[PDB]
């Protein structure tokens, strides 16, 4: 792994020698599967907007 | 009084304005073409490919 530039809120890496059906996984992985906190439930009073 | 009648006319001169000379000019006068579109100066790649 062969990093090229790193900061904050971005990274931009390479990975020689490994197959594409483990670099779709890694990919896949980042957009999909691995979780945050987000809000979900809304509980309003006077939205005169 | 009397009022007698004459004989008949020979012809019937007819005096009318005259056509508007000089309106239109020589040369036609046309909307000028509208230009074809330009490739505009000022462009550049500003996509670079990532890492």
């Amino acid at each position: 792994v062969d990093v090229v530039h790193m900061d904050e809120n971005s990274l931009e890496f390479d990975m020689v020698g490994i197959d594409a059906a483990i670099a779709n996984a890694f990919r896949r992985i980042l957009l999909a599967e691995v979780p945050t906190m987000a809000v979900e439930k809304v509980l309003v009073y006077n939205n005169t907007s | 009084g009397g009022l007698t009648c004459a004989s008949a006319p020979q012809g019937t001169l007819r005096i009318l304005e005259g056509p508007q000379q000089s309106l239109s000019g020589s040369p036609l006068q046309p909307i000028p073409a509208s230009p074809p579109p330009q490739i505009p100066p000022g462009l550049r790649p500003r996509f670079c490919a990532f890492g």
